[PDB]
RNA sequence: GCUAAACCUAGCCCCAAACCCACUCCACCUUACUACCAGACAACCUUAGCCAAACCAUUUACCCAAAUAAAGUAUAGGCGAUAG
RNA sequence: CUAAGAACAGCUAAAAGAGCACACCCGUCUAUGUAGCAAAAUAGUGGGAAGAUUUAUAGGUAGAGGCGACAAACCUACCGAGC
RNA sequence: CACACCCAAUUGGACCAAUCUAUCACCCUAUAGAAGAACUAAUGUUAGUAUAAGUAACAUGAAAACAUUCUCCUCCGCAUAAGCCUGCGUCAGAUUAAAACACUGAACUGACAAUUAACAGCCCAAUAUCUACAAUCAACCAACAAGUCAUUAUUACCCUCACUGUCAACCCAACACAGGCAUGCUCAUAAGGAAAGGUUAAAAAAAGUAAAAGGAACUCGGCAAAUCUUACCCCGCCUGUUUACCAAAAACAUCACCUCUAGCAUCACCAGUAUUAGAGGCACCGCCUGCUGGCUCCACGAGGGUUCAGCUGUCUCUUACUUUUAACCAGUG
């Protein structure tokens, strides 16, 4: 089936420009706490997020060089250390992860 | 019409959508925090609660080890689920997983969320939290609280 | 590219049509604008109003003060004999008086019942800052004006239009300067009401106050028409009844409206301000 | 359908002109003034005493 | 083709009177061939028209649209641009006056069909256009109310005359 | 205000005049542009048809060496169209 | 059509223009597709598959014609006469 | 008050835009001359941009330290031949559309680098003179269609390893096209790959799976699907051949039969000679017949009809689920 006739811009802005075409404002924006940055009530800061996964790479990267191969996962459980700390009591028997860099203030030691 | 259905349509068929699943929840226990699309984290979660619970059966069951030969694809996890996983979540008997909405990837703004297991040595996310109990509106309503007790009492 | 210069050309000139449309140049006076005599603008003046201008009298009727002190500024900064010209100052208050003692004369004579208050509000308002403005500007007064500032400002237009008079005062005597205020200022209150020139503020105070001037009871408010009372649009006609007898009707949306508009109604029937009045005698004196 | 955009102009440096060149460029004025001047530390207080 | 946007930020007003109200700063900026149709472009122009210059960060940064990024691009060299040369105290203080997009010079390839028909693919380029006023944006107009309505209604029915007579 | 819109040359046309070009080295008729072996191979011969004749079948103008004139004349021709 | 080459599992059978059945060749039926992946394809189902078979290479026959197990087929994706 | 101022074709007038030229004119005009001399319309030509429409359609397996690993597919792969001719090697780039993406962005641009002969190709002194006996494991046996491979004598001659091909994700189809594409190996891989951009699980549409009881009652027709199934008639002997792209047949060809023509050589027939050759008809055989005609019959058929039994969603009467599509979000368009 063909058009019969052109549809006109008056007919065209009509349709394009119904309020249901149009771009929904969002009410669920907010500042981050912690960085200022800005975030949805139900999702996680994009800033804060990215920061974790920054040094969970780092300390997976970590954990590759211990390992040394594929299928050598560990049956412990395993530690997160930072320059300037020991074993924790509780950290007795598990793998200790070294890093060279100082403890984050949002990661707490547990 | 589809009432009650409680499984997605995903993957390429049903045999299709499990081994999704089973790709996740493999590369969940290795890492123990993983980003997925939020429809397949969701799916999976089911999944991940009860691998745990076969976990708690312990190696020795027959029935248990078969569950997780099948759900982990590599084998060196299998040793980690009944000696790691398991005795963390002893006393607990669920939620041994969270589930939490992260900004959509910029590759094709499909709505991405991340699922991790409980006490892993990770660094923590930024989890969500409510109000502190110093702020106005919790200050009013535990002067209120109080009044009521102290009522109650006498 | 077409050769042809024509269409080139004409193109031109649309285009600098547009170009005024989009960015209007600011307003010049017509004497600085080409093809102007301030000689030859000034003798037609006189023609064009049919009256007998003395060139030396008018010369000095579009002169401002303020006009003298810029043009003593601008010798000032090139150090640059003397000048003698004389301001409208003379003029304008010569004009200005009689045209108010000859307003009051016309409207006293045509009008006997309208009190002196009334009268005084028509004199000034036939001789107000817009009339008077009016007036000029559709005469070629702006024009003969010699002012500092462009546009002329109402309140300087107004003090040169009475200089005219003044000129036209001395050189051709008052009998003749009485019907160039009949021909120029009269006929500026013919499709006015009188409450549209005199605004007045509680006309039903005032028309008690003239009831008991010529000893009239006063009036009671009846309604005398209604129609949609209950409605958004209502018809009110309250009648004015001095014992018994209506004096005047007045409609209105609603009834205090409708009173206040009968009191209106009434006081233009005691000073003789009515629609009916007989139209002003424009004929020439016998 | 094989029209494409013109955008061919690449970077350049803006410092020297083609070299083996007779003509070279005539400045008027030098680039800083040869010998420093320092004035003497409180010659504001001077300004005052004019003589 | 035609810059003129460009050239409305290089306009210089003489100084103002004491006596004068502050005028608002105008900045005027814009980015010109974006590999983006304006069609869709036109959607997320008139979201931020009329905002603040922080709300309408807001609205584009949470928003899944690429031209979303390209915008965002844009309000923060030009609130940046505000601040550094058009003499702007306050950089929160601009809102969105006009933002609009433009048809930009488009290329022409060929799409192939089936029974060796063709049709001519156009790779869409847009430009988009920005001005910012420094000052509160302002207030949205109320909405017509019955008071309104009946006003305007009576207003009519007064006007009227009589027609085809004296 | 975007897309765009505008521009004056490049060169060309028709005449006059005068009769034009092609070896720097190397390669080029074999599968051209390929350094280097018994070949015998050799060119020349009415144009037709469309079209017009309201079909078509005889026929139907095509610079042949001086512009003009004789003259569209003598002649030719289904004595038709037309040719001359 | 000429020159000189190549290919055809397994099984039943027999020295077969034999049977079943891959590679391969063909295109019966149905459906999808109809500016399509495709100016004739796809999926399944089918006919042949040691022979008048299939196929690579080079050469020949040219439009008042060629070639043709005659379908007025084909002769470079409009052949009752190619471009 | 004004008054030439409401017909097709055609005909008669009076004016006239722009342009060039002669002479004027000098913010664009005058009088004349001349002519590529005036476009709301030819499925007009070229170019720009709308409409359909942001629609149809297109695309990337998962996690991750981006080391790697997992899931799945493999009817593919590797090499040569042919073709193509630097066409995912490095580096840099104001870079930036390959039908999405892209910073290292890269199958784009520029520069730089490269494929090394043993393989393959490019061969040979003359003159005479030689060469009946296949192949198939070649030995049996058995053939016809009769075949794919050889020298000697004399003379001349004893210098030596050049030249060219060598890459790739590749070719022919207007495209990075579900097509076309010779041979050697691998016959499931030791090689090569990715059907899902995300979401939702409406209709309609496509493919697939399952189904009570019935089992063709559906329908032009048991088409499709399921099952693995009998008996015939018509036509054509059979294998084979044809309308490339709507007709695969009952049509053509076909052994066999029959008719007609020809007594001969140096380019077809033929290096042949009436048991031959050519031009044709018919379509084996068998029976019957005239002096050419009619039946029967073996197998055979993606030919055209009919039928038993079975089978089944074809139907009574539809339903459920899965996949694609779909709808929504993002990119391209
Ligand atoms: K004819
Ligand atoms: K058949
Ligand atoms: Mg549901
Ligand atoms: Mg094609
Ligand atoms: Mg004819
Ligand atoms: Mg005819
Ligand atoms: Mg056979
Ligand atoms: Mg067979
Ligand atoms: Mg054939
Ligand atoms: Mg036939
Ligand atoms: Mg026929
Ligand atoms: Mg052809
Ligand atoms: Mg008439
Ligand atoms: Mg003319
Ligand atoms: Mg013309
Ligand atoms: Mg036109
Ligand atoms: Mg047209
Ligand atoms: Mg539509
Ligand atoms: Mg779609
Ligand atoms: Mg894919
Ligand atoms: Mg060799
Ligand atoms: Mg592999
Ligand atoms: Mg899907
Ligand atoms: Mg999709
Ligand atoms: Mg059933
Ligand atoms: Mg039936
Ligand atoms: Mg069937
Ligand atoms: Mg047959
Ligand atoms: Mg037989
Ligand atoms: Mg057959
Ligand atoms: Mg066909
Ligand atoms: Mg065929
Ligand atoms: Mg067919
Ligand atoms: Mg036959
Ligand atoms: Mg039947
Ligand atoms: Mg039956
Ligand atoms: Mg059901
Ligand atoms: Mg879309
Ligand atoms: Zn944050």
């Amino acid at each position: 089936a063909a058009p019969k006739n052109r549809r006109t811009i008056e007919v065209n802005r009509c349709r394009r420009r119904n309020p249901q075409k149009l771009i929904k404002v969002k009410n669920n924006i907010d500042v981050c706490p912690e960085c200022g940055h800005l975030k949805q009530k139900h999702v996680l800061c994009a800033y804060c997020y990215e920061k974790v996964c920054k040094e969970t790479a780092e300390i997976r990267r970590q954990i590759g060089k211990q390992e040394g191969g594929p299928f050598k996962a560990p049956t412990i459980e395993t530690v997160v250390l930072y320059t300037g700390e020991t074993p924790s009591e509780q950290d007795q028997g598990k793998r200790i992860i070294e890093r060279d860099r100082k403890r984050p203030s949002w990661f707490t030691q547990n | 019409i589809s009432h009650g259905r409680v499984f997605r349509r995903m993957g390429l068929g049903p045999e299709s959508r499990i081994h999704l699943l089973r790709n996740l929840l493999t590369g969940l226990v290795r890492h123990e925090r993983i980003e997925a699309p939020w429809a397949r984290v969701d799916e999976m979660r089911g999944y991940a609660e009860k691998l745990i619970d076969y976990g708690k059966l312990g190696d020795t069951n027959e029935r248990a080890m078969r569950m997780a030969d099948f759900w982990l694809t590599e084998k060196d996890l299998i040793p980690k689920l009944f000696q790691v996983l398991a005795p963390r979540y002893k006393d607990q008997t669920g939620g041994y997983t969270r589930m939490l909405q992260i900004p959509n990837r910029s590759l094709d703004r499909a709505k991405m969320a991340v699922i991790e297991y409980k006490g892993n040595c990770l660094p923590p996310l930024p989890l969500p939290r409510r109000d502190s109990h110093l702020t106005l509106l919790n200050q009013l309503l535990q002067g209120l609280r109080q009044d009521l007790r102290q009522s109650q009492e006498a | 590219v077409k050769k042809g210069f024509r269409a080139a050309f004409r193109f031109q000139k649309e285009l600098e049509r547009q170009r005024l449309l989009r960015c209007p140049p600011p307003p010049v006076r017509r004497s600085e604008k080409p093809n102007w005599d301030y000689h030859a603008e000034i003798q037609a003046f006189g023609h064009r109003l049919q009256e007998n201008f003395s060139l030396d009298l008018l010369k000095t009727a579009f002169v401002n003060s303020c006009y003298i002190k810029s043009e003593e500024a601008k010798r000032q900064q090139l150090g640059i004999v003397l000048l003698n010209l004389k301001s409208n100052q003379e003029l304008s208050e010569q004009g200005t008086s009689f045209s108010q003692t000859c307003l009051t004369q016309f409207l006293e004579d045509e009008y006997p019942d309208m009190p002196t208050e009334g009268i005084k509000n028509l004199v000034d308002f036939l001789t107000g800052e817009e009339v008077v403005c009016h007036v000029a500007r559709n005469l070629a007064v702006e024009q003969l004006t010699l002012s500092e500032e462009f546009p002329v400002p109402p309140a300087v237009l107004q003090q040169t239009f009475f200089a005219v008079i003044g000129a036209l005062l001395q050189s051709s005597g008052p009998e003749r300067t009485a019907l160039f205020i009949r021909d120029f200022l009269i006929t500026q209150m013919t499709g006015k009401e009188l409450f549209e020139m005199w605004k007045i503020i509680n006309p039903m105070g005032l028309l008690v106050e003239e009831l008991k001037k010529r000893n009239v009871s006063a009036p009671e408010s009846r309604l005398t028409r209604q129609s949609g009372g209950t409605t958004a649009l209502p018809l009110y006609f309250v009648g004015l009844y001095c014992d018994k007898k209506l004096i005047a009707e007045g409609p209105g949306e609603t009834v205090l409206v409708a009173e206040e508009e009968a009191a209106r109604v009434a006081l233009r029937k005691l000073y003789g301000f009515t629609e009916n009045r007989r139209p002003w005698n424009y004929s020439k004196p016998k | 359908t094989e029209k494409e955009f013109m955008q061919h102009a690449r970077k350049a440096g803006l410092v020297i002109p083609p070299e083996k060149s007779d003509r070279s460029i005539h400045l008027a004025c030098t680039a800083g003034i040869f010998d420093a001047y320092v004035p003497p530390e409180g010659d504001a207080r001077i300004s005052s005493l004019s003589k | 083709i035609s810059r003129k946007w460009e050239k409305k930020n290089k306009i210089v007003y003489p100084p103002q009177l004491p006596g004068e109200p502050r005028r608002p700063a105008e900045i005027y900026h814009c980015r010109r061939q974006i590999k983006y149709s304006k069609d869709k472009m036109w959607y997320l122009a008139k979201l931020i028209r009329g905002m603040s210059i922080d709300q309408a960060l807001a609205q584009l940064e949470f928003n899944d649209k690429k031209g979303a990024k390209i915008i965002k691009e844009v309000l923060l060299e030009a609130q940046d641009m505000a601040v550094r040369d058009h003499n702007v105290e306050f950089r929160s203080n601009l809102y969105i006056a006009e933002s609009t997009s433009g048809r930009g010079q488009c290329l022409k390839r060929i799409r192939y069909h089936g029974r060796g028909r063709f049709g001519i693919m156009e790779k869409v380029y847009c430009h988009y256009f920005v001005k910012l006023v420094e000052g509160p944006p302002p207030p949205p107009e109320p909405p017509k109310t019955a008071v309104a309505h009946a006003k305007e209604y009576i207003q009519q029915l007064r006007s009227r005359t009589i027609v085809h007579t004296l």
